[PDB]
């Protein structure tokens, strides 16, 4: 649809080119364009480089078309204030989440930190560490536990 | 616009606006001088609740950006703090200020203020990637009358800003930015 509207608008300024503009043809460019439909609207292609700790696309069903959200995490708090105080660090997971994504992200946390002592016991940074989690808002609310793999 | 304090651009469903945005300190530093205890936030302005999260996942930035910056302060760690939006934002722009709440957050803490007549927009995320927005002339026309000096942007809005009728943009400075701490580079020389 939209490529429908944005070629209107190329043929209509290019009639109003013929009717009082000079040149009798016009032969668009890529180059040529700017004159016709002016400067550019899309220019990051996608969102951006991965930042290494707390991001992987994610591919999501959104309503129009699919879309590669990103997904952000952060540690939400210092993390040798106590060495020897235990108190688990929950995530805060947010994004206008579903009730299916509530107990999804808490399925895949306590595996995250089952896993963590599944497989590097001597590491313990995920289950005394602070975490807030955010799945972006936009998923179908029927896809949306299908980001959890991410 | 002493420490603590920034005037703000909001796109009323009647023109622009620029709203001031105010932080506070909530509870004495010292209750407890080894204390490991939250700095926390309490937002208020009469956020929807699509804000009361959005202000969150910015405070987790913010403390983020900030224990990434300066280890010896521990300030925004523990010490609670309240928070205040006016109203006047048209909702589907009401996030776009996130940024200077988390530059607010950041002159409280250092105590130092921004540069001077420094109106901001735009919506970020949190590892500070601004993304672009909409409306700029509104904002820009509520600015020229507000004594702006130095505007910054979304460094993918700039065309649309170059769009605008010529007048209106003599005088101000303009900046385009993506990562967050390029502000951080421009408020404090």
């Amino acid at each position: 649809r939209n490529l429908q509207k944005q070629v209107e608008k190329v043929l209509r300024k290019s009639a109003y080119k013929i009717v009082s503009g000079e040149a009798e043809s016009v032969e668009v460019t890529p180059e040529n364009l700017q004159d016709f439909v002016g400067k550019p609207v899309f220019t990051v292609e996608r969102m951006y480089d991965v930042t290494p700790p707390g991001v992987v696309m994610g591919l999501a069903w959104t309503a129009m078309g699919g879309s590669t959200l990103f997904v952000e995490t952060s540690l939400r708090r210092p993390q040798d204030k106590d060495a020897k105080g235990d108190k688990d660090g929950s995530l805060e997971v947010t994004g206008q989440l579903g009730e299916v994504m509530k107990e999804s992200a808490r399925i895949a946390y306590t595996f995250a930190r089952a896993f963590l002592m599944q497989h590097a016991p001597a590491n313990d940074y995920l289950v005394t560490s602070h975490i807030h989690l955010h799945v972006p808002e936009g998923a179908t609310p029927k896809d949306g536990p299908s980001a959890g793999c991410t | 616009t002493p420490p603590g304090v920034v005037m703000g651009l909001a796109w009323t469903a009647m023109g622009g606006s620029t709203l001031f945005v105010e932080t506070s300190l909530r509870r004495p530093q010292d209750k407890d001088a080894k204390g490991d205890k939250d700095g926390s936030l309490e937002v208020t302005g009469q956020l929807g609740e699509v804000m009361k999260e959005s202000a969150r996942i910015a405070y987790t930035f913010a403390r983020a950006f900030l224990m990434q910056h300066a280890p010896a302060n521990d300030y925004l760690v523990t010490s609670h703090i309240h928070l205040h939006v006016p109203e006047g934002a048209t909702p589907k722009d009401g996030p776009s200020a996130g940024c200077t709440i988390v530059t607010a957050l950041l002159s409280l803490a250092m105590g130092r203020p921004v540069r001077q007549n420094l109106a901001m927009t735009g919506e970020v995320s949190l590892t500070g990637k601004i993304l672009p927005v909409g409306g700029i002339k509104e904002k820009t026309i509520a600015a020229k009358r507000a004594g702006v000096t130095c505007i910054v942007l979304p460094a993918e809005n700039k065309k649309d800003f170059y769009d605008l009728a010529a007048f209106i943009t003599e005088g101000l400075e303009v900046h385009f930015v993506e990562h967050y701490r390029e502000i951080f580079d421009i408020a404090f020389p």
